[PDB]
RNA sequence: GGAGCUUGACUGCGAGACUUACAAGUCAAGCAGGGACGAAAGUCGGGAUUAGUGAUCCGGCACCCCCGAGUGGAAGGGGUG
RNA sequence: UCGGUACGGUUUGUGUAGGAUAGGUGGGAGACUGUGAAACCUCGACGCCAGUUGGGGCGGAGUCGUUGUUGAAAUACCAC
């Protein structure tokens, strides 16, 4: 009911993060602006 | 010489599985159909094929040198024009070559002068590569078969259940190779899906068809593929093989839990037993036991609720009374010289092919829009529920609790105090269909909360408009037995030759021809014996070739 | 079906694969039967019209023409339709000729056109395309070299082109040739169908080839033939 | 308790300590990169605190392009998540 | 006997415009030597959009058939 997800980048799409999402509250894939240090800057991040 | 495959694919929304270990392949040629409850994953499984979709674990593969087109049960049709509907795909792959020859059209020597061969010169070739030089003279030929609107016809609001006649005329247009299509008798008329038998008859190219009525599938098909609980089906024959072998599955699974739960009840009393003087109570038969008591949970259940309607407070002499009535629109006068008193205590069934104007006739009724001449009685003796085509109740942002119980917790129904999470649950949605969006949900469940917060008034005129679609045979049933139980008056539009020919008393026909597109005739009687009347007061047994889409 | 065309069938046996060396033979079998007359050879090839990177279109400049009037229209004016007319061109006009093409009169057979006179031209090519009367420079006639051209059509630039249904249709000329006439225009396609095999042919590229008159037989001809014709 | 924007429920570290047989567990000012909020001062490396967890082995995945069994590659191995 | 494959013979494709196009493409100015005319035989399988060509009775008594024709193209006959 909690499942982890990961937080691929839009850039580049490394997969930086991974946490935990309601997955009946939120059926769609979240988005937030998270760092990501391949690119040195902050980017955007959905899920996989 | 194949043009789609899966590998063990399996794709789930929720915990609610929608394949598991589906291995399958289709060959070129293949009418394929594909049944199934409602929910059980029709288009899930063909979002993936048409590629939008990525499975969960396994690989989704089309072939290499083949191509797709998709038809969804909502075609998102952009509002720009009709005769945009028809090359902006289909012929959708010119159009962005087409551009380059509008900047090319008078042939100036100027800025070019090596492009003058080169760069025009592939628009000489794909001008003729794929045949398609003037694209609007076959465009003609095209819309003169799906029966489209006119061509200068912006879709703002004014098209109804006309917009899939246009989509139909986008990807039979594009001629692809896989062709996949959620519902195209959805909304049609019995000319148009009887067109439609035949150029997916005469076809190259693999065919996918999910379909819910009994008369498409007989016709179009030749295999059939269904979805049960995640697990899938190949069979061969028709759409009364499916109800033969789905009624036997169900049985005979449900004689291994009369068989299971049988063997589990001496299981317990030994467990319950105490221990005797010096043995040990054998520790191989608790893990026997409490392994077993976990395939007494997940293999049996099921669920299906039964539709009902409301009952509302009591009807007078009067329904509803119009009397020479007239409305169209601007020099499209769709309604002349109609007069009739609707009844008390029968079910009233509009019969006409579309683009007639069934569903604006339940506008003035309803009140959203008045006649220019004629009368519309009332009465006061009537409390008004309309169900309606475009479900435009339904908010697909917000959930289920909160699409028909506007976020509180006991809603009026029957002027009476039933609670709301019991009241959503009565049509299906329970425990965790509660929490989940509109959007999300399938073609049912869409025409299922269309139910619950329009029959929430619970008046005693109700006016149906296109129930029989997008819900399978066992639903279909329980809204068949649901309006011959009511106390008076439930009005219904509908295309289905044999949902009006089990439930009806009063025809509303709509016998327009050349001279008047405006004539209606008013009926007593069962659909059945409707037809030999009509066999007689107009021509002897006149009341076809086939259109071509396209002559290449 | 004819009572002659049977026996002129009687005297190609179905089976044996034939040579260049022989089917100029067979010609004058046919010559001596039918019409002598533009003789045709298809090419079946191991392709897949579909894509791009396997689309096949040449040319082939054949040693001793095609036996045709290569009648040459020419849309100048100035000295550009002086030096196409003193070429072999029989049809030399302007932009006042495109309000004779659709008067019903297209009595020409190619259109080498200027970039000059191109004012209303790319409309009327439109009934030109599918009726196969449209110029293109890859054909060598939109182009700013419209004198050499011209003898060029002459000479036998006739260009092939896989259709989508995989088959090469090409000529090798009249049977009013020579016997080892037809090979020098009959190897010079093939070894142009050769260089134009793409990046990505699978298989066999050339599975099957053959020759056929107007109105006589065909004759199979053995693909491993690809380097002495003659 | 309420409201307005937001993603610090970060990446590179971490002096010094608590607890501790070992393995573990805990706290951490402060430094930089890149942010959020604030007029600034500053606070923010999830939640008033303390539970909501499981060593090693062997595997999966994504990326870095570290070794590549004669050499060029590859198979496989390895690294950071 | 029922199948898979490779070669070869015959055949099917019918909106709107005219003889409802015998499909695609290249070639094409002619074709058959025969009543193309009719019958108990009607491409009796096609069969509806239907006259597309024969289970073929005429039995050298000999016409049809490029038809330049409005249409996107039409016509023989043959080849891929
Ligand atoms: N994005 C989603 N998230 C969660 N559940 C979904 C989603 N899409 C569909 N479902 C649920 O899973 C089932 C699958 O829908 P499906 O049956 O494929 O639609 P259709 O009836 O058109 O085939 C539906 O009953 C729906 O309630
Ligand atoms: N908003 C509108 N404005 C003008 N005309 C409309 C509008 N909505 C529908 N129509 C016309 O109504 C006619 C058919 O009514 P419709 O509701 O589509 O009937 P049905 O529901 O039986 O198909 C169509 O010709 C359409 O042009
Ligand atoms: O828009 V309808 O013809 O299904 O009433
Ligand atoms: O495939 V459906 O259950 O939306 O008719
Ligand atoms: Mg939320
Ligand atoms: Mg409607
Ligand atoms: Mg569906
Ligand atoms: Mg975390
Ligand atoms: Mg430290
Ligand atoms: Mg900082
Ligand atoms: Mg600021
Ligand atoms: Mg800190
Ligand atoms: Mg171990
Ligand atoms: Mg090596
Ligand atoms: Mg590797
Ligand atoms: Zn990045």
């Amino acid at each position: 009911v909690r499942p982890k997800i990961t937080l691929a980048c839009e850039v580049c799409k490394h997969r930086n993060y991974i946490t935990k999402k309601n997955r009946r509250n939120d059926p769609d894939r979240l988005e937030l602006k998270k760092f990501c240090p391949n690119c040195g800057k902050h980017q955007a991040h959905r899920e996989t | 010489e194949f043009i789609y495959t899966m590998k063990k694919v399996r794709k789930a929304h929720g915990d609610k599985v929608i394949l598991d270990d589906v291995t399958l392949s289709f060959y070129p040629g293949a009418k394929i159909g594909v049944v199934g409850p409602n929910g059980a994953g029709k288009s899930s499984v063909l979002r993936i094929m048409a590629g939008l979709d990525k499975p969960n674990n396994g690989d989704a593969f089309l072939a290499t040198g083949a191509t797709v087109g998709i038809l969804q049960q909502e075609p998102p049709l952009n509002e720009d024009k009709t005769v945009r509907g028809n090359v902006e795909e289909g012929m959708g792959d010119i159009k962005i070559k087409l551009d380059r020859f509008n900047e090319v059209a008078e042939l100036m020597a100027t800025d070019y002068t090596d492009e003058l061969m080169e760069e025009m010169g592939r628009l000489q070739e794909e001008l003729d590569h794929a045949d398609a030089w003037d694209l609007d003279a076959q465009l003609e030929q095209a819309m003169d078969a799906l029966r489209c609107p006119p061509a200068d016809e912006p879709v703002t609001n004014l098209s109804g259940g006309e917009r899939r006649r246009v989509a139909l005329c986008k990807l039979l247009l594009s001629k692809p190779d896989l062709l996949l299509l959620d519902e195209p008798t959805n909304h049609l008329d019995a000319e148009s899906v009887q067109w439609l038998e035949q150029h997916l008859a005469s076809y190259p190219g693999a065919i996918l068809a999910v379909t819910h009525d009994r008369y498409f599938l007989d016709n179009v098909a030749e295999w059939i593929l269904e979805l049960d609980r995640g697990r899938a089906y190949p069979y061969e024959g028709n759409y009364s093989t499916y109800l033969e072998k789905k009624a036997e599955r169900l049985a005979v699974q449900g004689r291994k839990d009369a068989k299971l739960q049988k063997r589990l009840t001496e299981e317990l009393a030994w467990v319950r037993s105490g221990a005797k003087a010096r043995q040990a109570k054998s520790k191989a038969r608790l893990q026997r036991y409490e392994e077993m008591a976990a395939e007494a949970e997940k293999t049996r259940k099921l669920d299906f609720e039964e539709i009902q309607i409301p009952v509302g407070p009591r009807l007078g002499n009067v329904v509803v009374e119009v009397d020479h009535l007239d409305k169209g629109y601007d020099g499209r006068a769709l309604i002349k010289d109609l007069s009739f008193s609707l009844p008390r205590n029968g079910i009233v069934g509009v019969i006409g092919p579309n683009g007639v104007g069934k569903t604006t006739l339940f506008k003035t009724i309803v009140g959203l829009e008045t006649p220019d001449s004629g009368s519309v009685k009332v009465g006061e003796t009537v409390k008004l529920s309309y169900v309606d085509q475009a479900r435009a109740g339904i908010d697909p942002r917000k959930t289920v609790w909160e699409v028909v119980s506007d976020g509180l917790d006991y809603i009026q129904v029957g002027q009476t105090e039933v609670p709301s999470r019991a009241y959503v649950s009565a049509f299906g949605f329970k425990g965790p269909d509660q929490q989940k969006p509109a959007g999300v949900l399938s073609g049912g469940e869409r025409n299922r909360l269309n139910l619950a917060l329009t029959l929430k008034q619970g008046g005693n005129l109700i006016l149906l408009d296109e129930p029989t679609n997008d819900l399978d045979v066992e639903t279909l049933g329980s809204l068949e037995n649901a309006l011959l139980n009511f106390p008076g008056c439930a009005v219904v539009i509908s295309h289905d030759r044999w949902f009006l020919d089990r439930t009806c008393t009063h025809i509303l026909a709509w016998e327009g021809d050349d001279d008047n597109e405006a004539k209606w005739f008013w009926f007593e009687g069962n659909f059945g014996a409707y037809e030999e009347n009509k066999v007689e007061r107009l021509g002897v047994d006149a009341a076809v070739t086939h259109r071509k889409l396209t002559r290449g | 079906t004819s009572k002659a065309y049977r026996a002129a069938a009687a005297k190609v046996d179905r089976t044996n694969l034939y040579t260049p060396l022989q089917a100029a033979k067979l010609a004058k079998e046919t010559s001596s039967t039918k019409q002598d007359a533009t003789v045709e050879v298809a090419i079946r090839l191991g392709v897949d019209p579909r894509k791009a990177d396997q689309m096949v279109r040449g040319t082939v400049n054949l040693p001793h023409g095609t036996g045709k009037t290569a009648r040459v229209a020419v849309f100048a004016v100035g000295e550009k339709a002086d030096a196409a007319v003193a070429a072999g061109a029989d049809v030399v006009g302007s932009d006042d000729l495109i309000e004779r093409i659709q008067g019903g009169w297209l009595e020409f057979d190619a259109a080498i056109a200027t970039p000059d006179q191109m004012a209303k031209v790319g409309r009327i090519a439109r009934v030109l395309g599918p009726r196969g009367l449209m110029p293109n420079p890859k054909t060598g006639t939109v182009t700013a070299d419209v004198a050499k051209a011209v003898a060029d059509i002459k000479g036998g630039k006739i260009n092939f082109r896989v259709d989508k249904q995989a088959n090469l249709h090409f000529v090798i000329g009249k049977a009013s040739f020579d016997e080892k006439l037809l090979a020098e225009n009959y190897g010079a396609a093939i070894d142009e169908v050769l260089r134009l095999k793409p990046s990505s042919s699978k298989g066999r590229y050339l599975k099957k080839i053959t020759v056929s008159t107007t109105t006589g037989p065909g004759i199979p001809v053995d693909p491993s033939i690809t380097r002495n014709f003659a």
